[PDB]
């Protein structure tokens, strides 16, 4: 029963944590896609496909951090409120607490699993694949109010814009061929009340029609190939990497020790630093297998020294 | 069994909070470590408890020491804890509060666990609301429930915090019942409380805590009639 | 007065306590991501250079969150220690405190407004030599001015001058090789090939903020460079934005610390010292947010950026300031 | 002056802890609002102070309605607060904490405020001690410095919340003797404290509250024999 209730409490809050953490590291990221959007470079209407191809890529990183706040905020907690006390009192250790959690853990870890081996390389090679057709556009697509915008042998000025990329006003288009629209519409654009020269010819007109990796690849084809170092980096940390749910269960209950004073939320930026020094750390550790200086060996000995610590400050 | 704690000292912030606090509590005896606020007497009963790690001396239960081990260690030797705050599971069923530590004990199986998780509710009058949560009862029913689930996980020696804190004068008589009450059941209470009246009231044996260190011993009787006493703690006129 | 000085001092210890922290852990938190940017000619001391460098940036851009914590962070001491009830008690009402409050942030404010106008603009020049312009397009009125490569000493190299009427027809196509400036409104120049179906308004000054970002100028640099482009052209929506953002830069300070005394005095009260930092942390990243999405969506939406930047401030104030009359 | 209360109702989550509490103060009078812990006497003190706010009733002080007023309005119109828990400026010496208090009176210029400074100090012995942080003295002086700079604001009524918490049995004579001071200087008290036996011995008029309403008034003598009470609160032995 003890069980039960600590899974539960530590699910709840580990969610809450898991969804608040995905909004605030989610709508940062999709506010910079939008700043873009709005300067022109990304379509405002595919944005969220951007943001949804690379769920899984954020959500490897909020599992690990959300399920080691929410076991810190259920910790903090039996501590605040005198709930240890009396479990400690009863015969029931904060390790044998911790160890009650391990099939939860181990659901977490078989989450992160799926995502990282393949959720997260399917939705980077969608997120991909989307960037490299949205990193070709060129011309009026690129065109912003009361600005000159270069791209290649066009220069593009555009007195007016909807809130939509449609419905220019006061057009000049440069190659050398030279056009001034009262309106355009949109690379094919309709262009209406302009003129058209060339430096000499001239026309006028009413209407006118101008017409100016490695992360991503599947599990299956990274099984193998361990010599190559970047794909040896890569399957490592794809391997490896569900395994820091282990270490943020082990160290969450190591530091998780908070008066009732102190508070429930007291410890949480320290020990979040710690967890983003593992992070880091396995971050570099990634980076220098990529680079063929370090070998894959390194990824479960980062976690076991972290391991190892962790469960040392449990045990002292 | 005899709980029997030599020569406890402390420092915090290189303050001698604690110097030489030593004392004997057998099973089934009521003893109130008391003294006046600050003196050492609630950071002694903390490390009789295992909250704050001792700095000096030792602690036995019949020539078993007790001083390395953690607090839950020594709760599996038979020493629980009752804090004087609310301390109950709040989203936790007070039936749910007892079983749990209930099935903590391997000397019981579920046939006996659920008889004793009856008897236990019921010896407490807590049958009646066996079936709401623990943050939405009353107050003395919250006590209730909390000393019977420490009952639950079948203590030798119960140190309570401050069972005397924040209690209104006709409870005062019902917690005095359910001290007796545990004392009738072969376990020993040490007691430590800001209110030194109503808990000389029931202990049989009180020892004061001053400066740091024991300066009385007895029944509390020999405590009120104690001049030493009455100099730092209780004062020339005291009833 | 002792009061006063009290709380002001320990407000402002902790405001700049924060801001401290929070430059030392952006500095060391970028050299993280510069890290990654290293080849032969950028090792690792010329990225800590340039990180060091972009220090003065990364401290105007945390100021306002460095008060909102500092304050946050203050307040929560006074108030776990029992000093506020008892300031109230003797007769000091809320907005007092908050008045003491913003006399201590009114120092991070002027700090803004110096790192702003005197330091940001030279350390931001400097970074980027660690890690003037050429092909500028412009309008002036109906006519279109490309110059090939523009220098601050008034030197332009193929300068292409394009004239239009009313009803947009050519007038004149003057090209050039080789040109001088010596006063506003006329260049000299060589190899003069003016077409026909001199003077012209840009000026040296001006042009070395022609490829530094709207954001990036200090507030004289804007105002002068905006001032000149709205006299001979039309003002660009994101320089708009970039006004509005700092001349509104001190008031959504004030803003921030007023809404952190109302939430400590309000929501925040008997709370704990971590929850009221991971509570300041949120709504700093909160506004952080609002901000720069407001900002864009003001480049893509009608309305004027003035709304979208003094629409969160004004109603912040406005929540701070019904938290407080809650009391 | 007199302060007369009317009718306190507060409600938290949809039910109403306090319900009609009412009761009368006078300028120099110790008046102790005791009752069971929960039961209304900790809200309708915090109303009295102006912590929780007053969702029924009126508080009159000398014909001078306070209850539309806020905390510090109320603290200007002559209501000093004491805080159960330690509320002493830790960063500013005993002297600064009540001159920090002194400023804040309009009516005393510099000459006679350093003259006050000094005689409150005097007052309470806490002279030995006014270059002393106030986050580096014993509880009791403490105490004595927070008493010192509450009364350095002059209130007309000091509202005490549990003088006697934490207070061993020898140092309850010393919060007695610094309680009846305070009578003594034509201030009144009202004392809320979860300690009645010692509450009881000071106290010249006392409202026991329960049910959120008030059950009893009178002397402490007139509150030890009330049926209700005893019934309710003190029990049958006491
Ligand atoms: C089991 C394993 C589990 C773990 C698994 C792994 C981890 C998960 C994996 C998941 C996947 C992932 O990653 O998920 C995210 C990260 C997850 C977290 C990290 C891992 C943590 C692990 C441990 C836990 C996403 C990410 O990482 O996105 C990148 C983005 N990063 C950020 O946004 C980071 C920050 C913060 C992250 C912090 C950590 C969170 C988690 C704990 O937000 C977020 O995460 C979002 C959210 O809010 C987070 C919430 C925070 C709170 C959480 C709390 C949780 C509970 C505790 C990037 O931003 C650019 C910059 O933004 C801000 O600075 P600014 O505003 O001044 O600009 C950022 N500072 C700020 O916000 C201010 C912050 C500081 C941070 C504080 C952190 C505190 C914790 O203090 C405050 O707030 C104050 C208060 C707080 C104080 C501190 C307490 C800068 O931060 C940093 O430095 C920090 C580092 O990152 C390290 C992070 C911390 C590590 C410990 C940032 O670097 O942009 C990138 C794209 O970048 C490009 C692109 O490639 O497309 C390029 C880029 O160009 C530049 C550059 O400017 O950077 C310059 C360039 O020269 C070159 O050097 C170039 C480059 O170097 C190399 O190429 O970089 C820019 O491009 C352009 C432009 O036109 O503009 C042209 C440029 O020029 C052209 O460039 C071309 C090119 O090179 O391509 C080249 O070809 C051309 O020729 C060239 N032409 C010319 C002419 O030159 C140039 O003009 C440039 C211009 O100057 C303007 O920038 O602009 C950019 C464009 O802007 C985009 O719009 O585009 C994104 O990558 P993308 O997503 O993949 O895409
Ligand atoms: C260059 N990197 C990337 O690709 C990532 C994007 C990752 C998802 C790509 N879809 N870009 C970024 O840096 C963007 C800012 C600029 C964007 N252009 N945000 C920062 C970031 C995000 C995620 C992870 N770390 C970081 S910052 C970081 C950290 Cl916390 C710790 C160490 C190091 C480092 C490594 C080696 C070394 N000598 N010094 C430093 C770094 C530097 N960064 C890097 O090493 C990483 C390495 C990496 C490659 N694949 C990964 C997959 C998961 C985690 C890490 C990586």
């Amino acid at each position: 029963i003890i069980r039960r209730y600590l899974v539960k409490q530590v699910v709840s809050t580990s969610l809450v944590v898991i969804a608040l953490l995905t909004l605030i590291m989610m709508g940062g990221r999709l506010i910079k896609y939008f700043g873009v959007a709005a300067q022109g470079r990304l379509d405002a209407g595919v944005l969220f496909s951007i943001i949804g191809y690379r769920m899984p890529e954020f959500l490897t990183l909020i599992l690990p951090l959300g399920f080691f706040i929410g076991l810190m905020l259920v910790f903090g907690r039996l501590y605040v409120d005198h709930e240890m006390a009396v479990l400690n009192g009863s015969g029931i250790s904060r390790i044998r607490l911790g160890q009650l959690l391990i099939p939860l853990a181990l659901v977490f870890l078989v989450i992160q699993g799926i995502l990282m081996l393949w959720m997260t390389p399917w939705g980077l090679r969608q997120f991909d694949q989307l960037s490299s057709s949205q990193a070709v556009r060129t011309g009026f697509d690129l065109v912003r109010p009361k600005e000159f915008i270069s791209s290649g042998p066009y220069t593009i000025y555009a007195g007016d814009l909807s809130e939509d990329r449609k419905n220019l006003k006061d057009i000049f288009f440069y190659q050398d061929v030279m056009i001034l629209a009262k309106e355009a519409t949109r690379n094919v654009v309709d262009l209406i009340q302009g003129r058209r020269y060339e430096i000499y010819s001239q026309a006028e007109f009413q209407r006118y029609r101008l017409r100016l990796k490695v992360e991503a690849l599947p599990s299956s084809k990274l099984w193998n190939k361990w010599n190559d170092p970047v794909i040896a980096s890569e399957m490592g940390w794809r391997v490896f990497g569900p395994f820091t749910i282990v270490i943020a269960l082990m160290m969450a209950v190591a530091l998780c020790e908070v008066s009732p004073r102190q508070g429930r939320y007291y410890r949480l930026i320290p020990a979040i630093f710690i967890f983003a020094s593992l992070i880091v750390l396995l971050i570099a550790i990634r980076t220098r297998i990529s680079r063929d200086e370090l070998g894959v060996w390194a990824y479960p000995a980062a976690l076991a020294v972290y391991g190892i610590a962790a469960a040392l400050f449990s045990r002292k | 069994q005899t709980l029997c704690i030599k020569h406890l000292a402390k420092n915090y912030s290189k303050r001698w909070v604690v110097k030489d606090v030593s004392f004997e509590m057998q099973s089934g005896q009521i003893v109130g470590l008391l003294g006046p606020n600050g003196a050492g007497k609630t950071t002694s009963f903390y490390m009789v408890v295992g909250l704050v790690r001792m700095d000096k001396g030792e602690i036995h239960l019949d020539n078993l020491d007790l001083s390395d081990l953690a607090m839950h260690e020594r709760a599996r030797k038979g020493i629980g804890y009752l804090p004087q705050e609310a301390s109950i599971f709040r989203k936790l069923t007070i039936a749910e509060n007892i079983m749990a530590i209930l099935e903590t004990r391997k000397d019981l199986n579920k046939q006996q666990r659920q008889q004793r998780l009856q008897e236990l509710l019921n010896d407490f009058k807590i049958t009646h609301i066996k079936d709401s949560l623990g943050m939405s009862v009353s107050g003395g029913e919250r006590r209730r429930a909390e000393i019977a689930r420490a009952l639950a996980a079948d203590p030798k020696f119960m140190l309570l915090d401050e069972p005397f804190a924040g209690v209104d004068p006709i409870s005062v008589g019902d917690i005095k019942d359910i001290i007796r009450n545990l004392k009738d059941r072969g376990i020993g209470v040490l007691i430590t409380d800001h209110n030194v009246r109503e808990t000389l009231a029931i202990c049989e044996h009180a020892y004061i805590v001053s400066e740091g260190a024991v300066i009385a011993e007895g029944s509390p009787q020999d405590i009120l009639e104690n001049e030493q006493v009455r100099k730092v703690y209780l004062g020339d006129d005291f009833t | 007065r002792i009061v006063a000085k009290h709380v002001t001092k320990t407000t402002a210890l902790a405001m700049l306590g924060t801001t401290i922290v929070l430059v030392i852990l952006q500095v060391l938190f970028t050299y993280l991501g510069e890290l990654s940017n290293l080849k032969a000619d950028y090792s690792a001391w010329q990225a800590f250079l340039y990180v060091l460098w972009g220090a003065p940036r990364y401290l105007y851009e945390i100021l306002p969150i460095s008060a909102l914590i500092g304050a946050i962070l203050g307040l929560g001491t006074l108030a776990s220690n029992s000093e506020l009830i008892v300031m109230r008690s003797v007769g000091i009402s809320l907005w007092r405190i908050v008045g003491w409050v913003i006399r201590s942030a009114l120092v991070l404010v002027l700090l803004s407004f110096a790192l702003s106008e005197w330091v940001v603009p030279y350390t931001n020049e400097r970074a980027n030599s660690v890690k003037e312009v050429r092909g500028y397009w412009s309008r002036e009125g109906q006519r279109f001015i490309y110059v090939d490569y523009a220098n601050s000493q008034g030197q332009l190299k193929r300068i292409q001058v394009v004239d239009f009427d009313d009803n947009y027809r050519l007038k004149s196509v003057t090209n050039a090789e080789q040109g001088q400036f010596v006063k506003d409104g006329q260049w000299l120049l060589n190899h003069s090939q003016q077409m026909a179906i001199f003077s012209l308004a840009l000026q040296p000054k001006y042009v070395h903020m022609v490829t530094i970002d709207p954001e990036d100028l200090s507030f004289s640099q804007l105002v002068s460079f905006m001032n000149y482009m709205r006299e001979y052209s039309q003002v660009p929506k994101t320089y708009q934005l970039a006004f509005w953002k700092k001349v509104a830069s001190p008031f959504a300070l004030i803003t921030l610390v007023l809404v952190a005394c109302s939430f400590i005095f309000g929501p925040l009260r008997q709370q704990s010292m971590g929850f009221r930092l991971v509570i300041a942390l949120f709504i700093g990243l909160g506004f952080y947010y609002l901000q720069d999405f407001l900002g864009y969506a003001s480049l893509v939406y009608n309305p004027s950026p003035a709304w979208f930047v003094l629409g969160p401030i004004v109603l912040m104030f406005v929540a701070g300031s019904y938290l407080l009359y809650r009391a």
